[PDB]
């Protein structure tokens, strides 16, 4: 009821030497028509602290003369009461909630999104908290296409961040018109043992074929000789091999290509938020 | 393998000199050409690790042959700078030109290049001892009569 | 699309063609491999990003014939065939 | 959540023919013959169908103006 | 000689198989094909509310993957740069029900959604979506929103099977069962690979000596499907239209150069 | 000035002023949560 | 006598810090260079004024 991951058609091949050393390779037209697409929020608290004495901070656009003040470009999307209209783009800097403190004249102290973050303004809430002070909170969100160097794993314990996007009419092809959107390297294999990811591979192959799901649950799963017979049967190679194209030359591949459905996951750990560079 | 780095989510900082000094050091004495000896052993440590094995293995392979525009669209993409191709090993059957790896190989070392060395394919002794024997037997056996005694 | 020269010494020529990619590259190098006259001939693209539309060219002629006008023979077949294939199509199509 | 206008890999368009191989399937007939008659023979198409979640009615309960 | 055959047309998508031509030409055609024959797509929408339950990127997405007829005579598709003509798609809907490919309306009658019977979104009560969504022509290789259709070719290939092989019988029935055509001669049997024909197990081990394939040269058995957006005969001639184009351009700057 | 915002629960319209108002109720249910409506203008987003 | 490269690398460190400090170059250089290409051609070139000093 809650899943994560999509399946993805991988093919085990060596392409161009962009995916040695576990990293992989994406298919493009796949990324544009909506593989492995997320979205990420970001919830910014600013509480209106009254202090002591009845001196108490104010929500409102800060002028010109206050102490802090940024440039005007930076409250340009703020209304009236201070507070950001939703759903208007908004960039690194800007700010959210427009707050003015008493002195320790009057001191900016205002709420602005992170400097090395974007979005859209998606949700604005306005409340009290336990002791009666005002307080809002605000929630960015950002589409996050697939990009290099975002991670991504299978279920087997096989990790890796994209190295390439190439366009789809550079992706070989097969002689049943699948054209893969992973492309895996054979040399991840053999070090890692990892038998699973292939008979899972199989697994899926059958399981779109047939036109059921395939239960994999532990021992007493399907037998993969079993599947290997029903593939078999099904007008494929019983190996998962199959006959493809070379997508630049158009001639034929000399070796057969294991080919098959392998359930991914997008995990967050992605670039977007590793890269920062420090000037002074 | 110098860094001993994967690309599975591994990050890397980098720093940009900014005196002349600084930079002079780093060019002359910290470039990337002049590590590939490592200090450790006295041996490389800078070299091919898994497609530029295998890869290799299947070009140098026995009986692997190649047409003529593979051997022209690799030589170009290698960026080897050649601008006639050699005379072709062997005639297809319906009469195309091929070329050997070994030759193509061969393209890219030294014009005065001379070692032997037994790989870790070999796996019949005996071979290898007739050919040591051969070549410790003359120092420069006419390359006619290696062939016929070959073995990868 | 649009021709630069990088290199033009005699019986040879490298050049770039900017606006292009392998789908037009290969075609014109495949027809040109035909021709008894070219020594050697092969494209590539240097790098998969930065010079993703900008393919590098290499033709070589044995000099009976400039390689200008080897290209150019090689084009003028390129749009015979395509137009004879033309043709064939709208006559079974019909 | 909602079903996918097109299919990923080959760009067919798969989007209007979830809620038929729904109620077919719910009907008892054989999920492989249904798939058949709806057209789709490469099992790229038949991924998309047969493993997608509708959750568009899970989320659709929570508003926000 | 150039020639073309046709094996099956549906409404939707056609089999050909093409003769005497180089595979680069064939290789070429089907990259063409696939990315530099133009159609109109939704490009930037001008949301005006949205109360569902997706976002704007989101919906706006979805109104990109929608395929669009695309008129024929009146553009010229096969030029090499194409007209900034926008077509301009409108929709107001709210409250409960599900909101269908099928209730744009687009100002250009000539061009519509193909299929109104995508889903774009589920509104609950009370909600509302108002929004106008720009369309113009684009090339497959700068988005994927934008590929005419599918395409995908194969060697044209004849398989034999020896007689002398035990129990060929079950092989010329599984060769019928998958609708090959199939022909027997006094020695062996022929099989046409009109459909990939991938040998069972228990016959790999008589692969190469008894069971070998024919290549025929220079032939190949073609497959394009379109989703509606253009007349599936009429990719072939925009893409031979293309590159004839680009030769000719090649051949001016190729002259204009000495 | 006098602003626009809408009751976190019964979903109803709610006018008031948060430099003035010393406490924030909803009179119809007694929210004490309201949201700040998308405001009337168009925005445009690129389908990419 | 021959240079250790840490040698060479301070000449070549000298030689730079005064070309961009306004020294003349010794030899024609091609437009658009760092000093420290510059710096590296003219040792090259073998025409270098500093010198090193052993114990
Ligand atoms: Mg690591
Ligand atoms: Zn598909
Ligand atoms: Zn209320």
């Amino acid at each position: 009821d809650r899943p994560a991951g999509q399946n993805f058609v991988v093919a085990v091949l060596a392409y161009q030497g962009y995916n040695m050393e576990d990293a992989i390779i994406i298919n493009k037209a796949s990324i544009e028509r909506g593989l492995a697409r997320s979205t990420f929020f970001r919830t910014y608290e600013a509480e209106e602290k009254k202090y002591l004495g009845g001196q108490t901070d104010k929500f409102e656009i800060p002028d010109p003369t206050v102490r802090g003040y940024r440039g005007e470009k930076y409250y340009r999307n703020l209304d009236e009461d201070g507070l950001i209209f939703p759903e208007s783009k908004v960039e690194g800097k800007d700010v959210l909630v427009g707050r003015t403190s008493p002195p320790r004249e009057r001191r900016e102290t205002s709420v602005a999104v992170r400097p090395s973050e974007k979005g859209v303004v998606d949700k604005v809430i306005i409340t009290e908290t336990g002791d009666g002070t005002k307080l809002v909170k605000v929630t960015v969100r950002d589409l996050r296409i697939p990009e290099l160097g975002d991670k991504f794993a299978s279920r087997h314990g096989q990790k890796g961040v994209i190295g390439l996007i190439v366009p789809q009419e550079d992706m070989p092809w097969t002689e049943s018109g699948i054209v893969p959107d992973l492309i895996v390297n054979p040399h991840g294999i053999p070090s890692r043992m990892t038998v699973g990811q292939l008979i899972e591979a199989i697994g899926g192959k059958v399981a779109s074929l047939k036109g059921r799901r395939v239960d994999g649950t532990a021992f007493i799963g399907e037998p993969e000789e079993k599947l290997r017979k029903e593939l078999e049967e099904l007008g494929f190679k019983h190996t998962g091999r199959e006959i493809m194209y070379d997508g630049i030359t158009g001639k034929r591949l000399e070796a057969d290509i294991f080919i098959g459905v392998i359930y991914y996951q997008r995990l967050h750990h992605m670039v977007a938020d590793k890269i920062h560079a420090r000037s002074r | 393998p110098p860094y001993n780095a994967d690309f599975d989510g591994d990050e890397m900082n980098l720093h940009v000199p900014q005196t002349e000094e600084a930079q002079a050091e780093a060019r002359i004495l910290m470039e990337v050409q002049n590590h590939i000896i490592s200090p450790r052993y006295g041996g490389p440590i800078i070299g091919g690790i898994q497609d530029h094995i295998s890869g290799g293995y299947l070009l140098t392979r026995e009986g692997a042959y190649f047409t003529r525009d593979e051997v022209e669209q690799m030589l170009m993409f290698a960026g080897v700078d050649i601008t006639e191709l050699p005379e072709p090993d062997k005639y297809d059957e319906n009469g195309n030109p091929l070329w050997s790896g070994k030759t193509i190989f061969s393209l890219l070392l030294p014009e005065d290049l001379t070692v032997w060395y037994r790989n870790k394919l070999c796996d019949e002794p005996e071979r290898c001892e007739a050919l040591e024997k051969l070549i410790e037997e003359k120092l420069m056996p006419d390359p006619e009569e290696v062939r016929k005694l070959a073995y990868d | 699309m649009k021709i630069e020269v990088i290199k033009k010494e005699e019986n040879l020529l490298e050049f770039y063609l900017e606006g292009e990619d392998h789908t037009f590259a290969n075609l014109l190098v495949e027809t040109l491999r035909e021709n008894p006259h070219v020594k050697f001939t092969a494209y590539t693209i240097e790098h998969p990003i930065t010079m993703a539309r900008k393919p590098r060219f290499r033709v070589v002629t044995d000099g009976e014939i400039t390689p200008e006008e080897a290209l150019e023979e090689a084009a003028k077949k390129i749009f015979e065939r395509a137009k004879e294939v033309l043709e064939a199509w709208e006559k079974a199509v019909k | 959540m909602i079903v996918p206008v097109r299919c990923f890999t080959c760009g067919k368009v798969i989007g209007d023919k979830y809620y038929e191989f729904k109620r077919r399937v719910e009907a008892g007939e054989d999920p492989e013959k249904v798939l058949d008659d709806l057209g789709l023979e490469r099992y790229c198409c038949r991924r998309m169908l047969l493993s997608h979640v509708e959750l568009i009615d899970d989320i659709m309960h929570y508003r926000v103006y | 000689g150039i020639e073309v055959q046709i094996l099956e047309k549906k409404e939707d998508s056609i089999k050909f198989v093409l003769k005497g031509v180089h595979v680069s030409f064939a290789n070429a055609l089907r990259r063409t094909i696939l990315g530099e024959v133009p159609t109109f797509a939704v490009d930037e929408v001008e949301f005006y509310e949205n109360d569902s339950a997706l976002f704007d990127e989101i919906i706006a997405h979805r109104l990109a993957m929608i395929p669009l007829t695309t008129p024929v005579d009146r553009f010229e598709l096969d030029a090499l740069e194409l007209d900034d003509y926008t077509v301009t798609l409108s929709l107001e809907a709210e409250g409960p029900g599900i909101v269908y490919s099928g209730d744009l309306k687009s100002d250009d009658p000539d061009v519509k959604p193909v299929n109104p019977n995508i889903p774009i979104v589920k509104l609950a009560e009370g909600q509302r979506l108002v929004f106008n969504a720009y369309a113009k022509l684009g090339r497959g290789k700068d988005h994927a929103k934008w590929q005419p259709g599918f395409v995908y070719y194969k060697y044209y290939t004849i398989v034999h099977i020896s007689k002398s092989i035990p129990e060929w019988k079950e092989l010329k029935k599984l060769a019928k069962k998958r609708g090959l055509p199939v022909e027997e001669t006094e020695e062996e049997v022929l099989v046409t690979t009109i459909k990939p024909f991938y040998i069972p197990k228990d016959f790999e081990e008589y692969e190469g000596k008894e069971i070998w394939e024919e290549i025929v040269p220079n032939t190949y058995i073609f497959t394009v499907e379109t989703n509606g957006e253009l007349p599936v005969e009429e990719i072939v001639s925009i893409a031979l239209k293309i590159l004839m184009r680009k030769a000719d351009r090649f051949i001016s700057e190729l002259q204009k150069l000495t | 000035v006098e602003a626009v915002y809408r009751c976190f629960k019964c979903g109803r319209e709610v006018k008031l002023d948060l430099s003035i108002t010393r406490d924030l109720r909803c009179p119809y249910c007694g929210s004490k949560i309201l949201y700040k409506p998308r405001p009337k203008v168009p925005r445009r987003v690129k389908a990419i | 006598f021959k240079y250790t490269r840490f040698e060479k690398a301070r000449i070549i460190g000298a030689r730079a810090l005064q070309i961009s400090m306004g020294a003349p170059v010794l030899i024609d250089v091609p437009p658009g260079i760092t000093p420290l290409e510059a710096a590296i051609l003219e040792f090259e070139k073998g025409v270098i004024p500093i010198t090193v000093i052993r114990p």
